[PDB]
């Protein structure tokens, strides 16, 4: 990630040739790795007939008992349950009854034992990629960025402070205000500089049907991530999962309401928690459930106001980085004239201006694009209140 | 009248301004994501091997005894007896997923342990009795007993001098005094409820009596109840009120039953029907005929308002133990708790911080413990001054609580 | 959850429709003021003359007797009833007894006519806060202030309206115990405390001074443009 | 769709150039006047880069191109002013009259005749006329012409001072981050005869500006971070007279020259440092130029300031010798005792007191072999000043206990403890001396060399070990006498002490121990010339190695001493000086790995690395060449550590994903150095991507193999919470991972990250990025260990003091004349900033705020404030000189 | 986005806070364009009008 230069320049052109170098390397080493093998032995015969010894349709099953005498019971999808021996070759250490096992067709004996078992809907949760740019990419937001750094970055990188005064770092955050204003860019710059695993989930993501599918769901989650490295789970929307936690009269509600009242149960009831950290994010706080807004659950509540006339400036310094722009402009101008309008908005005058020029046949923006632009994007929003009543 | 492109005008554009190193550092970068690709089917080395044990130990097995364990080999399933009659087998048996055969017994059997309703190895082909079987224990109530011990102490719950005590008169006091309540003609409650807000010290009053037990103790997972088929859940109902019978005094801790059913209604036909089976199976091996004996129930709700007024009923709950917030000297102790294990200055006072709190629960107050800290490390200290925790209150309380009573507070003084 | 009653309390002990009072306060336009040696000041901002109207009908400064000013926030219509009363009571207490009024005895009645005014229900309370400023009681100066709960008060150095908390933090390090004699520097210290406007255009501001023996003496925007210039003159030093 | 009706200029300068053939002939004023008329009007329309899409520039030639091809040349005959009305109207829109395929063809309008200054009509416009297309020519028409024939035709002559204003025209018309551009224009044009355009564009630089110098001057080193070894030995050289002769910055000439020591020519930088005595100026600058000169970037400077000045101009030189040394002991004698340190901590091994509790009981450790460790309690933590009195006690039992190379390991263990001394540190030595034993003597007087190391004054010269080495007949009074003094004069390249020790080499005693560490004790001394020394060893290399086909004492040594005398140039005359004199069998050819690239410390030169890789890859080797596909990969370890993070994010992807996971010998024994040597900052990428291949430990191996690389998994230095990882490897480490072995080596991990609070800084990069070395004394280590059998006997005389190079540690004094100056300095993670806007924000982190003495750090380049100006160098250093200046009211 | 209780509808809600999300989530979708088109401006909610 060090594309410094950010303009047309040669060092942008000699940096990542020297990138082209190294994987280029990395592709023809690893390309002679597997040309100059003159090894042969397969499995000095032990592997060989074991894999002849298996069938080659390899089934599924799962463990009810365990009758150790080298003939165990099991239990298939459909319930059919069989006094199947072990084949060998398996420790009968790693299995427990739940554990899913390996089978046959012909006798159905233990073959293997099936490992890793998740569900494919917690895997397409699992982050493998760094979206954006880092923390030097948003335009000026450093009191709080300074507090998810606290609970997040700091506890895992130098764990040394905290033993100091016994002190556990905080578990749970909240990133709420009006919508518009950094919240999504907070948890992608987390996700790019970072060394533990991400996750994310999409508010009505563990929602389902089937009565019990729901809740089921919420258990695989924790479970993968407690498996897994002492990493965080950013769960946004959480608007569409909590509200006040009422009774009421619809019979489909309750499964919506269920599944949401043992989140509470996995994230602060029993047992204890492991390394895991929660990210939560909304646009309204007053209608959430007051059970998930205590601490022991969640230690920070952090707002996200519009912005002011000073840090907006690091707003429009940013948004306009690599476009041609002509000196004519002063940017202070949109800036101090009217004191009203989002982070998103500001992108959106950045792309409109730049249109723009286009429109009328240029390459320099000058400031005639921003008078045009400051009121296109800006006529979305209605008259106003009140009329001179107040003075 | 504005329009501006037509295709010789897009000639213009991408001719002009960096005509040299517009491609020539385009491709470098588009080249090396696509061998960012290339590099990863290459090296394809997924390897998810399990199953196999040591290669060194398995060898005297696989050599002809896997192949002698073929052949000679039985796929026998296991199955359920009805009943049997005289002088013949007679044998009648269901699998109760397959269809109910009437078969033989065979050679290596012997004809008296042939009981009914046990589990019995049977043939494929002729599907003869073969080997019987020690019965099915529940697979699920065996994954919910603890066995493990959550470290906290009755010291730990500060604050709540007359809500253990009448606690302890519930599940402790029986347990090992089993005479007084005889020996002088009265019988313990054996159901509690407790109620009240949250983040009050419900879950650890449960947590320090797994502690202190000597018994068994029983987490159950709530919406374990909750299942896709029909009548699944009522059978997990039955099976965890059968073995408690069988071992004498264990104890039972549900925990947010308001998941697993709160009211009764039927208005638009339809609904929660499935979770009200599983409730009412609860209700009926909680009383009705034949009574449990020695089994302690023990719930916490947060909302207890929402809850069916079949299980308000003393002779299922019993003891409504509710938990309010600690007026001055329940927080006071709460206080030297949460923040006696921290570097803090030995002369601050506790009884200052207690004022500032007016209504706050025992989570709120070990956040301010937790947020003091914090502090320090935003400066470069050691050790918490009273200054830390002022800026803890305002940080926690007041930033949240009252915005327009603080700056605009001159009708108090 | 429980308010829409003045009569009611809060499980904790609050008036919220009286606080709610004190938020429509904070829409009105900010006006500051302060006491000195001998000339007293007060100043406004947010003019917004709007191209066809008359000025001389949207004033905000008014006097209640010959030696007491008057400055307001809030919304217009419950000012007028409140200066109104005000200006017979500051009268009558003329005509039963003959002294003139001090500046102490009319904030009393502003704050008790605003306290049986919160009282009763079905009588909304003044939306409404206001700056007394008078150099009248034996040529002591003197300014206070009152509040929709009805409590009369007495500072220093003031600020009310969109934007006081700014003010009233900027004039704690600004007004010096050094007291400002030569009482254009005291002027000076109200533009400078008014520069720090919503929007600080130069030519929406109202300053009405008093030198504690004439009448009210409204200033004209070419004195105080003169006052304007000399702040500038005093920021060259910066460089 | 609003086409038509104000279509004038497609459509008269569509009819006027097409009336242009007729009247070009028959009209004499019609082929002159509407020719300017349509080459003012065509120049008029594109002045403004504010209309890009110009109404004629792609309006005319759709039929100009086909006109163009029939007017210019077809014409025969060209008048003087008509070619000039022609080329300087055509030669502007055939960027974009042709395709790609202009690049052979920016000349057959435009170099017919270049008409006059043409420029003149593209002033003020910055590249849309013909500065692109300028620079079309310098990429390609003057690349195949100067790629062998530099010395030609108007494709050069022209050319130079056509390249020459137009780089003056970069910082003319705007002065924006297009002077940049002019190292684009200027190292494209003539790429080998860099210098040749440089020049003349230096001497245009020096008359340009001095303000708008230093983003270019940071451009030029950013860009010689990596080049080419010619392009590296070019602009280099090109990069020095800039704050010489245009600004006289001139502080940043010793350690940024000796960026320029090494390639272009070591009396160069000697001039340089003959240009050091020229600018004597004031005493401010030439105080920290000279600071770096002794204990920063190399020693043996103390032989040229002894000139006609010897009052205080030149009586720097002792005192930048050894008494700005003992200022800097006093650093460690009165700064570290005030911030956190007593005489003996000694409790590391106390912070071992939770693990009696933990499972039952305690007391059940007792292996003679941990006691080696036992020594590191004291050993480790009483480095700068931790002078110790009856602390060395349990020394002093176990000394005179058992454990004869621990007799020699716990002597050797003094000389860590005075280090940095030259007052009284033979006196701590002489009352544990006189016990008149072999291993007792020859470990002390060892680190007697350890203790005057860095000092290179008269202490002992041939005094005392040069007496401890003539004392022999027999063990280690033969071995570690050579050892200590080579060790302590490492700095200098002294040739007489050399020619005392090299009838060492030349003595034929057998003992091969004491040949070994005589190729690494003459190794540490130099690094150049001495040519007899690479004749001397491979006399005896010759004599022996020949004759066996036997262990790495022969191969971990003697050839490692000559890349040590040959360390650091890309000429790649040394591998055919070293590699055709050792042309011999392969297990003596083992050597031609080593001073290949020994001489390739820290570069950019890829096609060495590919040949570091596709020679010996694999070929799965059955049990031969094994150890050259290790040292091999010893030597991909460097060249990696010097790119400033360019490929050390590319090292650590290959070396994470070939060796360790296709690999088998390479990567299961030995490819875990790399992390041992890449980096000693610490951070949890690679700190725990080996416990990923430790926890595993994959035991079926000799797996001291693995546990060598658990060993210098702890080669990270400046402290910290890396004790989670240790400690709970050390309770699954002392029941398993057999404490017969390693219960030396896993509290030889745990003791070395808190080796002392501070002096973690062994990691070769000063100033910025400049390398000073300590190569010469680490390397020996990772070469020593990658086997085994010297756990027991022969690695104890490296693993305690083999590296021995610490420099110091922070940026926090101010030695303002009367040293009383404290400042305000603030520290922040470090820089980013490369081009961007004017005054560019230094760095990001201003958090941490400090005064005086305050840490390093991994990425700190720590500013002030409060109008001091810290105006020495203004590229830090640890002895800043911080004058007083405020005319800014 | 209206209250809770027994009046609204979470699952209006609960679809339009996918549609909030699958273009402006954690992955940013590329070369996918809508169009939306109807008529009672004032009415739809303020956060996909951002
Ligand atoms: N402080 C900021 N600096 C730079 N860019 C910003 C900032 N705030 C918002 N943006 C712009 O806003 C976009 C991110 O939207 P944001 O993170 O505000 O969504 P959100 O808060 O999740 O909105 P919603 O709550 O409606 O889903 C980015 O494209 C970014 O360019
Ligand atoms: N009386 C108390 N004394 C000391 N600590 C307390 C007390 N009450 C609560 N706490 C602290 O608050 C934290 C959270 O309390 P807990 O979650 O047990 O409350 P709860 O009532 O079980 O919450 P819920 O009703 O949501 O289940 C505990 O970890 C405990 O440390
Ligand atoms: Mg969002
Ligand atoms: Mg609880």
């Amino acid at each position: 990630p060090l594309v410094t230069p950010h303009t047309q320049c040669r060092l942008k052109l000699l940096k990542l040739e020297r990138i082209k170098d190294y994987l280029l390397m990395e592709e023809e080493f690893i390309r002679n790795q597997e040309q100059m093998k003159p090894l042969e032995e397969k499995q000095e015969e032990e592997r060989s007939k074991v894999d002849d010894l298996r069938g080659t349709p390899m089934s599924v099953g799962t463990l009810e008992e365990i009758i150790d005498d080298n003939h165990a019971i099991v239990s298939t999808s459909v319930g059919s349950e069989h006094y199947v021996s072990i084949l060998s070759f398996v420790d009968k250490d790693l299995l427990e009854p739940g554990c899913s096992v390996l089978l046959n067709h012909k006798v159905h004996a233990v073959i293997g034992v099936l490992m890793d078992d998740t569900d494919p809907l917690v895997t397409v949760m699992k982050v493998e990629k760094a979206p954006q740019e880092t923390y030097a990419d948003i335009g000026g937001l450093d009191n709080q960025i300074q507090e998810i750094k606290e609970s997040v970055e700091l506890p895992l990188t130098h764990p040394e402070y905290y033993e100091e005064m016994g002190i556990k770092p905080p578990k749970g955050v909240i990133l709420y205000g009006p919508p518009g204003t950094g919240k999504t860019l907070l948890a992608k710059a987390v996700a790019n500089q970072t060394s533990a695993t991400f996750l994310r989930v999409v508010g009505s993501e563990l929602i389902q049907k089937y009565l019990g599918d729901g809740p089921k769901l919420v258990r695989e989650l924790f479970r993968v991530a407690e498996e897994h490295a002492p990493s965080i789970v950013f769960i946004d929307e959480i608007d569409a999962i909590g509200t006040k936690r009422y009774d009421s009269n619809s019979g489909g509600e309750r499964e919506i309401q269920r599944t949401m009242l043992e989140l509470l149960n996995q994230l602060d009831g029993f047992d204890s928690r492991g390394d895991v950290k929660v990210i939560m994010a909304t646009n309204r706080i007053e209608t959430l459930d007051p059970a998930l807004i205590r601490p022991g659950r969640i230690d920070r509540k952090i707002e996200f106001p519009l912005p002011d006339e000073k840090t907006k400036k690091r707003i429009f310094q940013i948004h306009t980085s690599r476009m041609t722009l002509a000196d004519d402009v002063t940017l202070d101008d949109l800036i101090m004239a009217k004191d009203d309008l989002s982070g998103a908005d500001i992108k959106a005058i950045c792309t409109e201006a730049g249109l723009m020029a286009l429109r009328e046949r240029r390459m320099k923006v000058t400031n005639e694009d921003f008078k045009k632009s400051k009121e296109n994007v800006l006529y979305k929003k209605q008259e106003g209140t009140p009329e001179g009543l107040y003075l | 009248p504005i329009r501006a492109l037509d295709e010789g005008d897009i000639a213009l554009l991408k001719t002009y301004g960096q005509s040299t190193y517009s491609r020539q550092i385009k491709q470098v970068e588009d080249d090396i994501q696509q061998l960012l690709k290339k590099i990863n089917e290459l090296t394809g080395i997924k390897e998810s091997d399990t199953g196999l044990a040591p290669p060194a130990l398995w060898d005297l097995a696989a050599d002809k005894q896997t192949l002698q364990s073929e052949q000679p080999l039985q796929v026998a399933r296991c199955t359920k007896i009805i009943n049997a009659d005289s002088e013949d087998p007679k044998y009648i048996i269901n699998v109760k997923q397959f269809a109910k055969f009437v078969v033989d017994l065979s050679d290596q059997v012997a004809p008296t342990d042939i009981e009914e309703g046990m589990r019995v190895g049977v043939d494929r082909n002729k599907y003869q009795i073969h080997i019987p079987l020690p019965p099915k224990i529940d697979p699920t109530v065996t994954m919910m007993q603890v066995e493990e011990k959550p470290d906290v102490t009755y010291s730990d719950v500060g604050g709540c001098k007359e809500q253990i005590e009448k606690l302890r008169e519930v599940v402790e006091t029986p347990l090992l005094h089993p005479e007084r309540f005889v020996n002088l003609g009265i019988e313990p409650p054996k159901g509690v409820l407790l109620f009240g807000p949250p983040g009050t010290g419900k879950t650890l009053c449960a947590r320090a009596v797994a502690n202190r037990t000597d018994a068994c103790f029983i987490r159950v997972i709530g919406s374990e109840l909750v299942q896709k088929y029909v009548g699944e859940g009522a059978r997990m109902v039955r099976e965890l009120f059968e073995m408690a019978r069988t071992k004498k005094a264990c104890l039972i801790f549900f925990d947010e039953i308001d998941a697993i059913g709160g009211a009764r209604f039927d208005d638009g036909a339809g609904g929660d029907n499935e979770v009200q089976r599983t409730m009412l199976e609860l209700i009926n091996q909680l009383d009705g005929f034949d009574p449990r004996g020695n089994i302690k129930v023990l719930m916490a709700t947060n909302r207890p308002d929402t809850l069916d007024p079949a299980l308000m009923r003393p002779g299922r709950l019993d003891r409504k133990i509710e938990f309010s917030l600690p007026d001055l000297e329940g927080r006071t102790h709460i206080f030297k708790i949460h923040a006696r294990s921290m570097s803090v200055e030995r002369d601050i006072r506790f009884e200052l911080l207690a004022r500032l709190c007016p209504n706050s629960t025992g989570a709120e107050i070990r956040s301010v413990c937790t947020e003091a800290g914090m502090f320090a490390i935003r400066a470069r200290r050691k050790i918490a001054t009273e200054k830390d925790f002022l800026e803890a209150v305002n940080k926690v309380i007041k930033s949240y609580a009252k915005f327009s009573a603080t700056p605009r507070y001159m009708t108090y003084n | 959850s429980y308010d829409r009653a003045i009569t009611v309390f809060s499980p904790d002990g609050h008036l919220f429709q009286v606080e709610y009072a004190q938020e429509a306060v904070k829409k009105g336009s900010t006006a500051v003021g302060v006491r000195g040696r001998d000339i007293v000041v007060l100043g406004v901002e947010k003019k917004s003359v709007a191209k066809l109207q008359d000025e001389r009908t949207v004033r905000k400064i008014c006097a209640l007797d010959d030696n007491v000013c008057m400055a307001f926030a809030g919304l217009t219509a419950d000012a007028r009833i409140v200066i109104n009363r005000a200006r017979v009571e500051c009268q009558s207490h003329r005509l039963t007894v003959e002294d003139p009024v001090t500046v102490e005895y009319i904030t009393r009645y502003i704050a008790s006519l605003k306290q049986r005014y919160t009282q009763s229900n079905g009588r909304r309370p003044f939306g409404i806060s206001a700056l007394i400023v008078g150099f009248d009681f034996d040529g002591t100066p003197r300014l206070y202030q009152t509040d929709p709960s009805g409590t009369y008060h007495a500072w220093k150095a003031n600020a009310i309206g969109r934007g006081a908390k700014s003010v009233r933090e900027f004039l704690e390090k600004n007004y010096t115990d050094e007291a400002i004699e030569t009482d254009d520097l005291t002027i000076k210290l109200v533009i400078k405390a008014l520069l720090e406007v919503v929007q600080s255009g130069g030519k929406n501001i109202e300053l009405a001074v008093m030198r504690r023996d004439q009448s009210l003496k409204i200033l004209n925007p070419e004195e105080i443009e003169k006052y304007v210039a000399e702040i500038e003159k005093e920021k060259e030093e910066n460089e | 769709m609003e086409e038509g009706g104000r279509d004038k200029a497609p459509v008269q300068p569509q009819q006027s150039p097409a009336a242009a053939p007729g009247g070009t002939d028959e009209k004499p004023s019609g082929k002159e006047r509407r020719d300017a008329g349509d080459k003012d009007k065509e120049q008029e329309l594109s002045e403004e880069d504010k209309q890009l899409q110009d109404e004629l520039e792609m309006l005319v030639e759709r039929l100009g191109e086909k006109d163009t091809s029939l007017y210019r040349p077809a014409l025969e005959e060209l008048r003087r002013q008509i070619r000039s009305s022609t080329t300087s109207m055509t030669s502007v829109p055939k960027p974009l009259k042709f395709l790609r395929p202009h690049y052979g063809k920016l000349k057959e309008i435009y170099e017919n005749m270049a008409p006059g200054e043409n420029k003149r009509f593209a002033a003020d416009i910055i590249s849309v006329l013909a500065m692109t297309m300028s620079g079309e020519r310098e990429c390609l028409k003057y690349r195949l012409v100067g790629s062998q024939e530099e010395l030609a035709s108007w494709g050069h002559e022209y050319v130079r001072h056509l390249a020459g204003e137009v780089a003056k025209e970069w910082q003319e018309l705007d002065d924006a981050e297009k002077v940049q551009r002019e190292p684009l224009l200027t190292l494209v044009k003539e790429i080998v005869p860099y210098n040749m355009a440089h020049n003349a564009e230096h001497e245009a630089c020096d008359l340009l500006m001095e303000i708008e110098q230093v983003d270019m001057l940071e451009k030029d080193i950013d860009e010689n971070a990596y080049a080419k070894v010619c392009l590296y030995l070019t602009s280099c050289v090109n990069y020095v007279p800039e704050p010489e002769n245009s600004a006289l910055l001139r502080c940043a000439l010793g350690v940024f020259r000796k960026f320029s020591r090494f390639p272009e020519a070591l009396r160069l930088a000697l001039m340089l440092n003959d240009m050091e005595l020229v600018e004597d100026i004031f005493t401010s600058c030439k105080d920290v130029v000279v600071q770096k000169q002794m204990a920063f970037m190399l020693g043996r400077h103390g032989v040229f300031l002894e000139l006609s000045e010897d009052v205080e101009e030149y009586e720097d030189l002792t005192e930048i010798m050894s008494n700005v040394q003992l200022n800097s002991n006093f650093l460690a004698l009165a700064r570290e005792l005030d911030i956190m340190e007593p005489k003996v901590p000694d409790d590391i091994y106390k912070t071992h007191l939770e693990n009696n509790r933990f499972g039952g009981s305690g007391s059940q450790v007792d292996s003679a072999r941990m006691n080696l460790a036992s020594s590191f309690v004291n050993g480790f933590v009483n480095a700068a000043f931790g002078q110790d009195k009856l602390l060395t006690d349990d020394g002093n039992k176990w000394l005179y206990k058992n454990k004869d190379h621990g007799m020699l390991s716990a002597a050797a263990s003094l000389g860590m403890i005075l280090l940095w001394d030259v007052d009284g540190g033979l006196t701590q030595i002489d009352k544990y001396l006189y016990s008149s034993e072999d291993y007792i003597k020859s470990g002390a007087l060892l680190a007697c060399g350890i203790v005057n190391s860095g000092v290179r004054n008269e202490c002992d010269p041939a005094l005392a070990l040069l007496s401890d080495y003539v004392l022999h007949n027999s063990n280690t009074m033969r071995l570690g006498s050579i050892f200590g003094l080579g060790l302590a004069y490492a700095g200098s390249n002294r040739e007489d002490v050399l020619t005392l020790l090299l009838p060492v080499m030349g003595d034929s005693k057998s003992s091969m121990e004491v040949a070994g560490v005589t190729a690494l004790a003459c190794g540490m001394i130099a690094v150049g010339s001495c040519n007899g020394d690479v004749t001397s060893t491979i006399l005896q290399t010759i004599m022996e190695k020949s004759e066996t086909e036997l262990k790495d004492t022969y191969a971990r040594w003697l050839p490692l001493g000559l890349g040590l005398n040959h360390l650091g140039k890309g000429e790649a005359i040394e591998a055919i000086l070293a590699a055709l004199e050792v042309v011999s069998e392969p297990f003596r050819s083992f050597a031609n790995t080593l001073v290949d690239v020994c001489a390739y410390a820290g570069s950019g030169n890829v096609l060495k690395v590919q040949q570091l890789l596709h020679i010996c890859s694999e070929h799965f080797d059955s049990k031969e060449k094994e150890e050259d596909k290790d040292k091999k990969e010893k030597k991909d370890k460097d060249k990696k550590e010097a790119p400033a993070d360019m490929g050390a994010h590319q090292g650590v992807a290959v070396l994470g994903i070939a060796l360790i996971a296709m690999g088998e010998e390479i990567g299961a024994e030995m490819a875990l150095r790399t992390f041992g040597h890449l980096l000693r900052y610490g951070e949890p990428t690679l700190r725990r991507a080996v416990p990923l291949a430790l926890a595993l430990i994959s035991v079926s191996n000799p797996r001291l193999n693995i546990l060598d690389t658990l060993s210098k998994f702890s080669h990270d230095a400046d402290p910290e919470v890396s004790y989670n990882s240790i400690f709970a490897m050390g309770m699954v480490g002392s029941g398993t991972n057999n404490a017969r072995l390693a219960a030396m080596l896993r509290q030889l991990a745990q003791y070395h990250a808190k080796d002392p609070n501070n002096l973690f800084m062994v990691r070769l990069a000063q100033g910025l990025t400049h390398l000073g070395k300590g190569t010469l004394t680490l390397c020996p280590y990772h070469s020593d260990r990658q086997l085994m059998s010297q756990v027991a006997v022969a690695g104890l005389l490296t693993v305690l003091v083999s590296f021995l190079d610490v420099r110091n540690i922070i940026l926090g004094k101010s030695h303002y004349v009367l040293y009383g100056l404290v400042a305000a300095m603030q520290p922040r993670m470090l820089v980013t900033f490369d081009e961007e806007l004017r005054p560019l924000p230094v760095s990001v982190r201003v958090g941490q705020a400090v005064d005086v003495v305050g840490q390093a750090g991994k990425p700190k380049t720590i500013t002030g404030f409060q109008t001091h100006t810290t105006p020495v160098l203004l590229a830090h250093g640890e002895r800043a000189e911080l004058a007083t200046e405020e005319f800014l009211p | 986005r209206l209250e809770g209780g027994s009046g609204g509808d979470s699952e209006v809600q609960r679809t339009m806070l996918e549609l909030l999300n699958q273009l402006d989530g954690f992955e940013a979708t590329k070369n996918i364009k809508v169009i939306m088109a109807t008529n009672r401006i004032d009415i739809l909610d303020s956060a996909l009008l951002r």
